[PDB]
């Protein structure tokens, strides 16, 4: 992540976070240092693993992902506004997750371990990509948080005071957690 | 508009995307006009009365420009910033709320989550770039509501209640897309 | 018009002229102080005000334009090399003027004042448009006054003195007028 | 040129789009050739006698880069600068002009008007890129001419004279495209 | 992936394009497939055994990067570095080699040869950008040799020997894609 | 080549390579001091001119060249990794060389000298071109010698002494030699 000629040579992804049960990282930008790839430039490629029974709590990105399944087995949830198109991911398995939905992704009653590979391609922000969670954790709340005391009254026909009980919180292990069942 | 029709011939309205009784949206897109479908562009027109908040919610391709054309408008925009910044947690939460006003511009970003308020009757024109594509996706109100969607299992574990709990504060608005923004 | 990080908000345009019966503004480049949009660097806006019974006179620019009606109601002209195609524009009406096409506009008989509305999406210079004028005024004059006596000698078969009488001038209030008739 | 056809398999000339006498002008375009269709480039020839005013003209879409294969060339390029300064009469107006020359290249941006001069018997080739929909817009001649096209009240209101006025000096010159340079 | 089929319903493998016995190459195109044929991507499954190098090739049009899900890789890239320097003999041959390793990243530019060599039993992830259109062709093997294209007569000219001597020279391996690494 | 405000002017390309029996020149940059011209960024422009019974030794570049005949007659040849496709170029011809397939350019029996001009559209590296030589010359080598003893031992089933005796070399008047025949 620094000034290199031309280097087509990439190991070092940055952590978004990471944690008792996985992990989400980011490759640095291509167009780095070197300028020998400004057609690139847009895309980002992110790795991920989670352990066996965990959860990436529901989020939806701003780029169009591209994801592909390196090792495990997982259960992805495209949740749009009247539904919910859910598929069981196995080794090999390439899925196209538009832009904008949101999507939760799970690692099955495993003993083996969750790989995934998310090539993006940007748009909006050129080589930018930014998800957005629903629920608040330390790292970031949620969205939602970011309102109006009006704007959730109105909005939701529901007293603020409630509206935080199902808002802001302290979900620990972050986005990803150990599921129940 | 001439009977030797057949060009970048103009166009204007047909049924509103989301009428209702608080407000209403027409929204002529590219999937279904020729002259902006090699454009790439949403156009699209907003009116509504006095507090009728647009409630929460994002564009899932497309980028917004709103202009004001009459009254008065009370914004807020929702923003995680730069990713030349590389640290989930060590990112942003910003809220950008401007009282908009006949004359102003206000951009709305693919993803970012939106509200509006009319403060007074409202006018306003959308020029979405980045068209074809886009979906809008609600966090709030009774249909196309997302929040909605995320099975009970799941949200127990996402939202700071639970299951039974979120279902219900939910649908604690049986309205659409404008509702009442009628404060206490 | 300078140094914001990421303000998503916009209300001044800067005038291109304006006078007695109109005017002619243009926003500040959206791609202008924030980074946050790169996606817009080539889109431009101008505002467009006129008072009753007058014109925009005879022009081109080098960007697309789609036209629209905020308020009042208009009659635009389609100047192309065989004839013409002409409008009565409505409060709502958008049309799309391709590059390059001449093109005159006016408000009719009114009280009713004129508020068209130029969303433009430039190639040639990105996020740059350029109108350009036959008549001389004193903003700019024509175009044609450019170029050479002979250029014009031979073009036209008229002596350059009968050339710029139908050349330069002095249209005062210049590229909105009011109308005789 | 083989029968076994069908590739990327060469191309070269058909009825020339402007011919005349004082020169012509040949010009593949995009939308009837596929190995520039899918490149959207524009190419031309053009080939003038000594002394044929190629007419001042503007392409809509197209910029197009000009070599000259053969001859010697007076261009005569008209512009209206940068619009990273905002200000109507605080712009340029600028003429350029050169006389080119079997070697030289002139690039011709898409709705400046454009007028040559073929010093010597002229060749030129024309790589005209952002071609898909080019218009050639004419200020001049008897075909295709434009000033020709404002109808007469405006006409009056637009140039120094006036709408009987117009019609005449512009119909003054029976003639196409190309046409007589000698001056006096 | 249910019988309600028909999405971004999930991909993954067909014949391999490449099959043999020293390795094997899946690959899913654009022109095959809708979720990246408006994606512009090409996906490749690359298998091999200790000792199989992947024989030099360059890509057409396609920039493909690529992952090492499993094994140990060396990868002999070639190149000619910046045309922001205007110099033929002026410029670079550079040989960017390494032994990359279930972790890291390789981008392959798009006429760049390249080679490999399975230091471990490998398992690799490509993805290829800039897809619709692409053509792989070899500089060493037997099937969709290029250097056994340059007629006879051409090769004595081209390379440090005849006509006779390169045809031999060439086919001296009568292998494929993969082939065997084994040195001396 | 540097810093001009707008000139839409250009008479001088870089010269790649020149002899005895021919040129290869490159025009400076487009976008090069003028900002005018950003729309162009990505096109270049090559002149090329080789005497009689003359060659252009096989080579493929990485960007899509559309050739042109200004002056002369070619004899094309493209070749694919399958066999040829040949063709006799003359004043006027142009044919659409796409990237990456190798080709030899051949000047026939002739006084009558030639001139292509080649139109180069740029990707991979925006405004940026290269060509690739199989042969090795003074100029630089075959991108060949750039591999491995081993690389070339393996791949070719030839020892190495045998791969540069038909690797790399000694032609001299380079890149545009004289034919035999």
């Amino acid at each position: 992540a620094q000034n290199n000629p031309y280097l087509f040579r990439s190991n070092k992804f940055l952590t978004l976070f990471k944690n008792q049960h996985g992990s989400l990282r980011l490759l640095q930008r291509f167009n780095e240092d070197t300028e020998k790839l400004e057609n690139l430039r847009d895309y980002r490629v992110l790795e991920y693993c989670s352990k066996p029974n965990t959860l990436l709590l529901p989020h939806h990105s701003d780029s169009d992902l591209l994801v592909l399944v390196l090792e495990g087995q997982a259960i992805l949830v495209l949740v749009n506004p009247d539904g919910r198109d859910t598929y069981k991911l196995d080794q090999g398995d390439a899925i196209k997750i538009q832009a904008g939905t949101p999507f939760y992704l799970i690692n099955p009653d495993n003993n083996q371990n969750l790989r995934i590979l998310k090539f993006a391609i940007t748009f909006r922000r050129p080589g930018t990509v930014e998800d957005f969670f629903l629920s608040s954790t330390k790292r970031l709340p949620s969205y939602l948080s970011a309102f109006s005391k009006n704007f959730l009254e109105a909005s939701y026909d529901s007293p603020y005071d409630e509206i935080e009980q199902t808002l802001l919180q302290e979900e620990q292990e972050g986005v990803i957690v150990k599921m129940p069942k | 508009t001439l009977s030797s029709q057949d060009k970048p011939f103009n166009l204007r309205s047909r049924d509103p995307i989301y009428s209702n009784n608080y407000g209403k949206l027409y929204e002529i897109t590219p999937e279904k006009n020729s002259q902006l479908r090699d454009l790439d562009i949403l156009l699209n027109c907003l009116q509504m009365n006095e507090g009728a908040l647009f409630v929460p919610h994002y564009n899932s391709r497309a980028t917004v420009i709103l202009v004001a054309n009459e009254g008065r408008a009370e914004v807020e925009l929702v923003g995680l910033e730069q990713q030349q910044q590389q640290g989930l947690e060590s990112m942003q939460l910003r809220r950008y709320a401007a009282t908009l006003s006949e004359g102003d511009i206000i951009v709305i970003p693919s993803s970012f989550p939106v509200a509006l308020k009319a403060a007074s009757d409202l006018n306003m024109v959308g020029i979405g770039v980045n068209a074809e594509n886009n979906e809008r996706n609600f966090l709030a109100g009774h249909k196309e509501n997302v929040i909605r969607q995320i099975p009970r299992q799941v949200s127990d574990l996402t939202f700071p209640g639970s299951g039974e709990e979120v279902e219900e504060l939910l649908e604690n608005q049986k309205e659409s897309y404008f509702v009442d923004g009628q404060p206490r």
